[PDB]
DNA sequence: AAAAAAAAAAAAAAAA
DNA sequence: TTTTTTTTTTTTTTTT
């Protein structure tokens, strides 16, 4: 009984830590959404039918359920009352909670039997500030979107101060879900995809439908939450929706008569999709859950679609006749937009057109419609050839390092890399007399250098061949930059591809906070997830700044700062504030020093300030050195920094704190402890795969990652400025070397630095 | 967005400072504290690793660069096998870190063998270059995999940047350090020591200057002690050559015996021939190449009507006879590169020691209390042993054995009174909780002795055990004695210290090869 | 005098 | 068996 009172308080005494930004209202309907989410999960199984919801003039929130009936919870913590009520086992039951204090047996006996749990919860006007009503359209949007997801289920909501109603309850579902979103736009064809097929337990829903906006909307859920940045569904969705238009389209000859090849972007033009899919286990790039990154999605979404789209297609040929004709007219447009151009002579078996042995021509004539790949090497080039799209995109493989046409003469670029280079591209870049770019054989060439150090260094070699010898090729944006993986990264089923090694930290913290619950309190309820991560994130940074600071200071007493209480400007003045402060101080890291260190203070009275700074004396590896905490330091932003860490960190530990991780649980005694334990759980199973570039990358790993135009993430080389763009080059790539070595010395300052 | 437009200046701004950053920390320059770089350090703890000790049997080169470039090293071979042959070879390095058989190449300019004709083993110094790596000296880094852990820095005995020297190229940076004699290093090491304010004259006293593998001569000292104060200056390192003359016939020869640094012998034979050819240098009659693995002898046979002294001083001048080396001593202190003379050098490897002994005593004085406690509880249990066998016995499994042991206070016996009560305190460990150990005549065993108590064998109820725990628990405690009295005064880590650096000193001790004069 | 060009030391990228 | 680049000091050619 008395561990439920210590639970309570713990919640109460950071509300925002567990339902989220009390200031905004976000909390109030966070709370709704639990008692909602709570019915809705009783629903799925097949049991209730009706969730009454309404908003009393008493400013009292009622969740009525007409189900089966049913630690600490979150949502009576806050609130300053409920009005429990179950129907259960033939008897009305009525209990009664204040502040989640129960002032009742919690068994009363009523008639009728009926089913189901009316849960009346009163927020508290204290924890929450400047939000007290409810807004009738969060919990209307809310609730109709479950309602479309959740087909079958009666969503009643009644707001009786205004006497306001609303009846969702859609059958279809997600058509009903389409519906309502195309009502207000015009639809080009009436009919409406849709499947609901379920498969190795990922049950997946899609559907479509085009309209005339020439604007693309493709809504995504998992379990009823909703991902704002797609996902593997999303990825699956697009690939398949390209793969089946592209085939419908080759069978049936409509691109032939328009001579216009659709892609991505066209099909996707004007439509309105929804893609509700239910995983047992999902996995996300974080806790808001904006991404779904679980790997077995994309599979089934592509396999289920590839089927159903097609047979949609071929038994709906007016609609199938309209959607192609849109999708030929927006091909058509992107045609037009596009810059005058001539054929170009492709190398082939029958004619080589006195190209580089090493090119691995492609076999369209047209450039705007071809793609050059400019790799590092000969295996990077065969792992690219292997994995590639024969018809646009063509490969010229370098030799190492190229020549640096800054520091070389004009007359230095006769070396095979170079005149390789000049060949394919068709520029007649060497002589500055005959370059003409409007003969350039491809009008996309991208720089797929490996995605390691001595790769930048290439990049930046081939970025200054284009921009000092063929300048207008990259003003025209011809020039790409591809972006491979350095990174593969594995548990069991899941994979991810990680790009640079500050990805690579950000995946191992969302997996270190992956299925983690930290209870502040033994008899309490875990943490939000956002907040758990937002105090990681912080906590992180701080780590990152004070070990910018470890040269000034000891690592030591910075992270021992962060517990301590803050130390103000007042502070300084008064004597013996300041020493009973770096006593303490002092004390607590002479308790807790596990090496040779010994730790003294000191007070250096200063007679023109008029104050009393600290001084922490350390002798450590036998050398004495005092470390005087200035006034600058104790309003210097890095003290800020670490004093809103420890503002945030003072109290969320109590005695009896620990984190768990599913089936294994750890006491703990500091976030230190807990943030080691979840990241040593986290890299058990764990395996990295690093790319020692191209050539270790099979060529289908290297088609879905940096080839496909699906899945491709591409950057168009620009210049902003010219004068900059020069004066850049000129100082990073020139023969002197003072000024490059000021702007390396500049930027690793600016780096320690904020 | 598939494309997403990027500034030209932007990019490559990110992508050189990247690999800028990239070279100057890991590749190009040197650790100010081991003097090593990455490839050497990763070398390094490769071959200790895998046992590759001096006085083991030889392992072939390709063995030792798959496993660097397998496990520690991502940027691949043909280029650790060049390493590897310039710290096994002796005119590069003036103490060579790796024992080599085949051809590790010469001065004459031959290239080295193939990597599966060599083989490869650690040398006797490369071991005090490693000293106590087992006992948490340094800090281990990852692996670019995670697979496996690398040293930050290795616990040196040796000042291997000053002694080996050093040579690589950054982006904005250059680094060029000549080496040293290992014995003069060494004292003014312990100068320092004696005195950590001493001036650089007083250090220029104890080092006067480079010592590099290849004997010569120095011509000068100004640049000797620009060097030594700014961290800069231009050397000129002269050939030993003789005009020696014919007691029969007036005719005179000129004999090299030895040779500049970083001088290939053929070059410069070719030169000479170049020149002569070209008819630049007057007065030589005939070249030719005379070393018979004693040596080297570069006979320069002078004509009759020329005086020799003046064609030696032609050669000296035009030839590469006469090198300027360029002393550049940049390296990594603090994780960025920095420009250090001589003093600065000392007293960051006095640093690094200090740091490596007290983390060695640390760790020392941990594993000597967690064997005194386990020593503790197994007094304890001999001292018990037929209530414990009885208590065993009845219990069922071993997890109730071990909660009814933690249960049970145990008497002390007379043998284990004695033995504990001479130990006093300064013996438990320091995690260990106050609640457990003796209290009032009784010992209150923890979980771990209790398992410790469950693994005893039967083979030590013999008499003779029990005598060697007792011995074993009195040398733990003057052991422990001993590290705290080095980790309680400054002044005994420093006898300790110098200690070390005497003993490196006497066992590696070497001459001077390189003569300073005064022109 | 001047100014540019070439070669050479050691870690890296590439192949033939 | 063999070869091409990046990178920074320092010298030697050679050419004016």
């Amino acid at each position: 009984s008395i561990k439920v009172l210590k639970g309570l308080d713990a919640v109460r005494k950071r509300p925002g830590m567990y339902i989220g930004d009390t200031d905004d209202g976000t909390g109030l309907h966070h709370m709704v959404f639990e008692v909602v989410d709570n019915a809705i999960d009783e629903a799925l199984a097949g049991h209730c039918k009706e969730i009454i919801v309404t908003i009393h003039a008493d400013n009292s929130v009622s969740v009525q359920d007409d189900g089966r009936g049913i630690g600490v919870s979150v949502v009576n913590a806050l609130s300053q009352k409920l009005e429990l009520v179950i129907q259960r086992e033939g008897k009305i039951h009525r209990q009664i909670y204040e502040h989640g204090v129960p002032q009742a047996p919690l068994a009363v006996t009523g008639e009728t039997e009926k089913t189901g749990t009316m849960v009346r919860f009163w927020p508290s006007l204290e924890t929450f500030t400047n939000v007290t009503e409810f807004e009738y359209e969060i919990l209307a949007k809310r609730l109709r979107e479950l309602s479309f997801l959740n087909s079958g289920v009666s969503i009643r909501l009644r707001d009786k101060r205004d006497g306001k109603e609303d009846h969702f309850h859609y059958e279809g579902g997600i058509k009903a879900f389409v519906e309502y979103l195309n009502k207000n736009k015009t639809p080009i064809h009436p009919n409406i995809f849709y499947f609901s097929t379920e498969k190795d337990g990922i049950g997946v829903e899609v559907a479509l439908q085009w309209n005339d906006g020439f604007q693309e909307n493709i809504y995504c859920f998992t379990n009823n939450i909703p991902q704002r940045d797609g996902g593997t569904h999303l990825a699956g969705f697009r690939a398949a929706m390209t793969r089946t238009l592209n085939a419908y389209m080759d069978k049936e000859g409509y691109s032939k008569k328009a001579k216009v090849s659709a892609t991505g972007d066209d099909a996707r033009e004007g439509l309105i999709a929804v893609v509700s899919v239910k995983v047992p286990d999902p996995k996300f790039s974080s806790q808001t859950k904006d991404k779904l990154v679980s790997s077995e999605v994309k599979s089934a979404v592509e396999q289920q679609m590839n089927e159903l789209l097609a047979e949609y297609l071929l038994e709906n040929p007016t609609d199938a006749k309209i959607v192609v004709g849109k999708i030929i007219d927006a091909a058509r447009a992107r045609e037009a937009a596009r810059r005058a151009r001539e054929m170009t002579r492709r190398k082939g078996a029958l004619d080589l057109a006195g190209l580089p042995g090493k090119l691995a021509d492609c076999q369209e004539r047209d450039p705007a419609l071809s793609e050059l790949y400019l790799v590092e090497g000969d295996s990077a080039g065969g792992s690219a050839k292997q994995g590639r799209n024969r018809k646009n995109q063509a490969i010229l493989p370098l030799k190492g390092k190229i020549l640096n046409v800054e520091k070389a003469r004009f007359d230095k670029m006769l070396s095979s890399q170079e005149v390789a280079t000049l060949i394919t591209a068709l520029g007649c870049g060497i002589g500055r007399d005959e370059y003409n770019p409007d003969k350039l054989r491809y009008h996309s060439i991208i720089i797929m250098t490996d995605a390691d150090v001595d790769g930048s260094h290439i990049r930046t070699l081939l970025l200054t061949f284009f921009y000092r010898q063929m300048p207008e090729i990259v003003e025209r944006g011809h020039v790409y930059i591809a972006q491979p993986p350095l990174y593969k990264v594995k548990k069991g089923k899941q994979e991810q591809y990680i790009k640079d090694d500050e990805a690579m930290d950000q995946y191992q913290i969302s997996i270190a906070l992956d299925g983690a619950t930290l209870h502040t309190n033994a008899s309490a309820p875990a943490l939000a997830g956002e907040a758990l991560e937002k105090l990681v994130s912080e906590y992180n940074a701080t780590q990152k700044m004070i070990n910018r600071m470890e040269r000034r200071y000891p690592k030591a007493m910075l992270k021992e700062l962060i517990y301590q209480p803050t130390l103000t400007e007042a502070d300084l003045s008064d004597e013996q504030t300041v020493t009973r402060w770096v006593n303490a101080l002092v004390s607590e890291l002479n308790d807790k020093e596990q090496h040779g260190s010994q730790w003294k203070f000191d007070v250096h009275t200063n007679a023109e300030q008029n104050l009393f700074e600290p001084i922490v004396r350390v002798r450590t590896h036998g050398v004495d050195t005092d470390y005087p905490l200035d006034h600058e330091f104790i309003t210097g932003g890095e003290y800020r920094r670490i004093c809103t860490l420890g503002e945030k960190l003072r109290g969320l530990l109590e005695e009896d704190a620990f984190i768990e991780r599913g089936e294994r649980r750890q006491p703990v005694a500091s976030f230190e402890q807990a943030l080691d334990w979840l990241v040593k759980e986290s890299r058990r199973g764990l395996s990295i795969q690093r790319y020692k570039g191209l050539g270790e990358m099979n060529p289908e790993q290297l088609w879905e990652t940096t080839m496909d135009p699906e899945s491709r993430r591409m950057l168009r080389v620009t210049v902003k400025d010219a004068i900059a763009a020069d004066q850049l080059f000129t100082t990073l790539m020139g023969d002197a070397v003072e000024p490059r070595r000021a702007f390396i010395e500049e930027n690793a300052l600016k780096a320690a630095n904020i | 967005r598939e494309i997403t437009p990027v500034n030209i200046e932007e990019e490559l701004k990110s992508s050189y400072l990247d690999y800028a950053m990239s070279v100057i920390v890991g590749r190009a320059l040197p650790d100010v504290r081991d003097g090593l770089k990455p490839v050497h350090r990763r070398v390094l703890y490769a071959m200790n690793v895998l046992g590759n000790d001096w006085n083991k049997a030889y392992k072939k080169s390709a063995r030792v660069v798959g496993d660097v470039i397998g496990k520690y090293h991502p940027h691949g071979d043909s280029a650790v096998y060049d390493t590897i042959v310039r710290m096994a070879q002796p005119f590069s390095l003036r103490y060579m870190l790796v024992d080599g058989q085949g051809n590790f190449g010469s001065i004459d300019g031959d290239s080295a063998a193939a990597m599966r004709f060599t083989e490869i083993r650690l040398a006797k110094i490369a071991h005090e270059l490693m000293a106590d790596l087992e006992k948490e000296t340094v800090d281990f880094v990852d692996n670019y995999d995670g697979t496996e852990k690398i040293p930050d820095v290795m616990p040196t005995k040796i000042p291997n940047l000053l002694v080996n020297g050093s040579s690589g190229i950054a982006v904005g940076m250059a680094t060029n350090i000549p080496p040293h004699n290992l014995t003069e290093v060494i004292n003014g090491c312990l100068a320092y020591i004696d005195d950590e304010d001493i001036s650089i004259e007083g250090l220029m006293e104890h080092i006067p200057g480079p010592d590099f593998p290849t004997a010569a001569i120095i011509n000068g000292r100004r640049g000797i002690e620009e060097a030594y104060r700014t961290g800069r200056g231009k050397v000129y390192i002269r050939a030993r050559a003789e005009v020696e003359v014919d007691a029969k016939t007036g005719r005179e020869t000129i004999i090299v015996h030895e040779i500049p640094y970083q001088v290939n012998k053929a070059r410069l034979i070719e030169k000479i021939a170049e020149l002569v050819k070209e008819k630049r240098v007057e007065g030589i009659s005939a070249l030719r190449d005379e070393s018979d693995k004693d040596g080297m002898r570069i006979v320069i046979e002078v004509k009759r009507d020329a005086v020799g002294e003046v064609v030696l001083n032609n050669l000296y001048s035009q030839t590469q006879l006469q090198v300027s080396f360029g002393i550049n001593m940049v390296a990594l202190h603090h994780g960025q590169p920095k420009i250090m003379n001589l003093k600065d050098i000392i007293a960051a490897f006095v640093r690094h020691r200090r740091e490596v002994v007290t983390r060695r005593t640390i760790f020392e004085l941990r594993k000597a209390r967690d064997r005194a406690h386990i020593l503790e509880a197994l007094a304890v249990a001999l001292a018990n042993i037929d209530p414990i066998i009885e208590l065993i016995r009845h219990a069922p499994t071993p997890a109730e054995a071990k909660t009814a042991l933690v249960a049970n206070p145990w008497q002390l016996g007379n043998v284990a009174a004695m033995l504990e009560r001479a130990g006093d305190d300064a013996a438990r460990p320091e995690w260990l909780e106050p609640e457990f150990g003796v209290r009032d005549g009784l010992y209150y065993l923890t979980e771990q002795q209790a398992q410790a108590i469950l693994d005893l064998r039967l083979q030590k109820l013999t008499g003779l055990e029990h005598e060697k725990l007792l011995d074993e628990y009195k040398e733990l405690l003057d052991q422990i004695a001993e590290l705290l009295r080095i980790l309680g005064s400054a002044d005994r880590l420093m006898e300790v210290i110098r200690e070390e650096l005497e003993l490196v000193r006497e066992q590696f001790g070497d001459k001077r090869r390189t003569e300073i004069t005064a022109n």
